[PDB]
């Protein structure tokens, strides 16, 4: 569930 | 501009670089910061980081 | 009015008008201050400038 969130706050160009 | 040696001049520009890509990764990596636009709009998660 | 000069107070009002209008011409210039005002409205065309 964590590793979820580790690609989750990688997106770099938001809005996702 | 003499008031502060010009070492101190370097170390407080090294630490505005220094916090300001310190600040940039904690306020992506904590779930927080990550605040919701369209406050008055429903879901679908578009969630998003203003730093 | 006496701890600066009575031409670096000019100085200073010359540098006042200057950069308040220096900011007025590079705002409107800029295609990245020409924002969207509606974030409950995304896909529209208002687009407008604050400055
Ligand atoms: C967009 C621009 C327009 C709008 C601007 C805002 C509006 C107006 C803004 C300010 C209004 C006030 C006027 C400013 C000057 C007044 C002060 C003065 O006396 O002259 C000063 C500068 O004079 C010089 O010697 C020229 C040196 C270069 C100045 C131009 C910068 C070019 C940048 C080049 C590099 C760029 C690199 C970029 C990348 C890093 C110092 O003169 P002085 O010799 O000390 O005087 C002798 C007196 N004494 C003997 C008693 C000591």
């Amino acid at each position: 569930s964590a590793m979820v969130e580790e690609l989750r706050m990688s997106l770099k160009c938001q809005r996702r | 501009l003499n008031p502060l040696s010009p070492d101190i001049w370097m170390y407080v520009l090294l630490a505005c670089l220094g916090v300001s890509c310190v600040l940039f990764v904690i306020a992506r990596f904590s779930p927080y910061e990550w605040y919701n636009p369209h406050p008055c709009n429903p879901d679908s998660d578009v969630v998003e980081n203003n730093f």
